[PDB]
């Protein structure tokens, strides 16, 4: 039967950035045709394999991870990129094999007195791994003396949100991602295209 | 690009005085912005932080309003050492930088006073050497805002000149102003009437100083 | 004991290497976003670089395959190395805490980094007359030094009231200028005699200069 591709794109709830979430897509056949030849996408980059060529591959495993970020953000989901969210909230590994696709959702993610739903972590010691998923809410002890759970100076909650509005620029307002990954292990593959 | 218009670029407040400063973003950073204070040879000082949280330790009489592109600091009783320049932060923006508002120096208010202008012809042993230097000089005025124009031979002069102001007298609270016009001594020699031009708000109408070369 | 101390500012000719220093404590270098911004003078605040806590570093074009940001966890300092300075690069150079949304909250003392091909030259001392036209105008102009500063004075001392001596102009030769002025009553100008001093400690520079008024 078919992927479930729509549940992935089409969510009516997105995830914070930095709880990003991941759905494991398998046995199915993917009508990869959906995606690509859809008008209503600002970004599709597609890394080692190529898009409209995919119909015709078999992975072992396809995951659809998805988030917002801010406009001027999108660029970090690619290999190699560096900035708050690459190094601390979603990290793509050097060798990628998979597709990045990004649409503008002001008119959904944004509300008047600002939304402050979406987070992003500000604050983290070190870059996070590919595919790493951080969600603590430790005190960040950017000190010398320790925090013990107690906000204040050089003692700050990790999280921040974007609180979008509608009115700002293009940078600031609220892009939806998706990356997808394709996997091919030494198992029996479960994704194939049309 | 985002830009950040500040303004004004100056006023004059009284002790006590409630002062507000604002700030206009080219388009919509919601709430990313930060106010500072920042005083001659000092580094600068934060006050307000996402547009309208007060920074710890920063007295209550400071606060900052607004979201989106609007956004103003305000002094509700101005004090003594509030007396500095002021401005405003986009934050967090791409291109990497820090973009800042133009700035906003609040000096000491003060009944209005006309400069005292005085033009010196270069010296006997400056010629010499093979430059002309005329200096014209602008004597303890209020407000800050002044206008020389030099003229020589009644052709108006730019670009050979430069100008330096003092800061605010810590007694009367007036400024004054050095224009220095610099020539060749052969193109010093080639004109007769050396003179400048200064307006002012203390001035009716704008008075001039001249010498004619060698008298 | 929270702050930042910046040191290694100085002279340098054009295309010459500096190294800052900036020992922090309190704040920890290495966990926090570090920035180097510079203030050339009468210009405003211009960010340089920053590093983040996770090592990623940017630049400003300007100082893109120039300067290098570092830190040293041990010694809990950020560094700032300039290579093939320019005399645009001159400015006060702070480093600064960043964080972000919450502002930038820490900020250096400053250093100061001056880049020109200027000879170091003592001043000459020049009149400005009384004009034979209740109170007069006098002074001493202060032409073509380097670096800074002048200090001036009158008689000696004697003389601070109604003194002005504005701050240095830098001049399309990489020189600096300036002028000491003062009023006085017009009725003084026979039978008091004013010199400035002129002081400029890096040429070993002592200068007094007697103003008159000029003779026609
Ligand atoms: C995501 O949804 C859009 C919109 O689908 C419509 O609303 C849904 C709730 C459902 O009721 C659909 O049947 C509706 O058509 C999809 O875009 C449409 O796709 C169909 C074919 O799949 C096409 O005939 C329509 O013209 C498309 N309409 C628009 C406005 O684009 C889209 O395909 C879905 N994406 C995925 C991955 O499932
Ligand atoms: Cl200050
Ligand atoms: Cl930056
Ligand atoms: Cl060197
Ligand atoms: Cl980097
Ligand atoms: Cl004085």
């Amino acid at each position: 039967n078919l992927c479930p591709f729509g549940e992935v794109f089409n969510a009516t709830r997105f995830a914070s950035v930095y709880a990003w979430n991941r759905k494991r897509i398998s046995n199915c056949v993917a009508d990869y045709s959906v995606l690509y030849n859809s008008a209503s996408f600002s970004t599709f980059k597609c890394y080692g394999v190529s898009p409209t060529k995919l119909n015709d591959l078999c992975f072992t495993n396809v995951y659809a991870d998805s988030f917002v970020i801010r406009g001027d953000e999108v660029r970090q989901i690619a290999p190699g990129q560096t900035g708050k969210i690459a190094d601390y909230n979603y990290k793509l590994p050097d060798d990628f094999t998979g597709c990045v696709i990004a649409w503008n959702s002001n008119n959904l993610d944004s509300k008047v007195g600002g939304n402050y739903n979406y987070l992003y972590r500000l604050f983290r010691k070190s870059n996070l791994k590919p595919f790493e998923r951080d969600i603590s809410t430790e005190i960040y002890q950017a000190g010398s003396t320790p925090c013990n759970g107690v906000e204040g100076f050089n003692c700050y909650f990790p999280l921040q949100s974007y609180g979008f509005q509608p009115t700002n620029g293009v940078g600031y307002q609220p892009y939806r991602v998706v990356v997808l990954s394709f996997e091919l292990l030494h198992a029996p593959a479960t994704v194939c295209g049309k | 690009e985002i830009v950040m218009t500040q303004s004004p670029s100056s006023l004059s407040a009284s002790v006590g005085d409630r002062v507000t400063i604002t700030c206009r973003a080219s388009q919509g950073i919601s709430s990313y912005l930060a106010w500072y204070q920042q005083k001659p040879g000092k580094a600068p000082k934060l006050l307000i932080y996402a547009a309208s949280t007060l920074q710890s330790g920063v007295p209550s009489r400071f606060s900052g309003s607004g979201s989106g592109t609007d956004f103003t600091l305000t002094i509700s009783s101005l004090q003594p050492e509030d007396f500095a320049t002021y401005y405003c932060q986009q934050l967090d923006s791409y291109p990497p930088g820090y973009t800042f508002g133009q700035g906003t120096k609040v000096d000491i208010k003060r009944t209005v006073a006309a400069p005292s202008v005085f033009i010196f012809p270069p010296s006997d042993e400056q010629l010499k050497s093979g430059t002309a230097s005329v200096v014209c000089l602008l004597n303890n005025f209020y407000p800050r805002e002044a206008k020389v124009q030099w003229k020589v031979d009644n052709a108006l002069q730019s670009g050979n000149s430069q100008e330096s102001v003092t800061e605010q007298d810590s007694k009367d609270s007036t400024y004054s102003l050095s224009s220095t016009l610099t020539l060749s001594k052969a193109d010093y020699e080639k004109h007769k009437v050396y003179a400048c031009e200064v307006t002012h708000q203390g001035l009716s109408s704008p008075v001039t100083k001249s010498f004619n070369r060698g008298e | 004991q929270v702050q930042l101390v910046e040191s290694g500012g100085g002279l340098i000719q054009p295309g010459g290497s500096l190294r800052l220093s900036c020992a922090a404590s309190g704040v920890t270098v290495s966990s926090n976003y570090m920035s180097w911004v510079r203030q050339a003078p009468g210009k405003g605040l211009e960010w340089v670089s920053i590093i983040y806590s996770g090592g990623t570093t940017y630049y400003a074009d300007s100082v893109k395959g120039r300067f290098t940001i570092s830190r040293d966890s041990s010694m809990n300092t950020l560094y700032l190395q300039m290579n093939s300075l320019r005399a645009e690069d001159t400015a006060v150079y702070y480093c600064a805490r960043d964080l972000m949304v919450y502002g930038i909250d820490v900020w250096g003392q400053g250093t100061t980094v001056t880049v020109s091909s200027a000879s170091t030259k003592g001043p000459s001392v020049f009149p400005l007359a009384p004009s034979s036209k209740g109170t007069a105008a006098l002074g001493c102009l202060v032409k073509d030094y380097f670096p800074e500063p002048v200090t001036v004075s009158w008689n000696s001392g004697a003389l601070t009231s109604g003194v002005h001596t504005f701050p240095a102009v830098l001049q399309s030769s990489g020189l600096y200028s300036l002028s000491s002025v003062v009023t006085v009553p017009s009725s003084s100008l026979g039978t008091q005699t004013y010199i400035c001093n002129v002081n400029h400690k890096p040429s070993n520079t002592k200068v007094d200069k007697k103003v008159e008024p000029k003779s026609c």
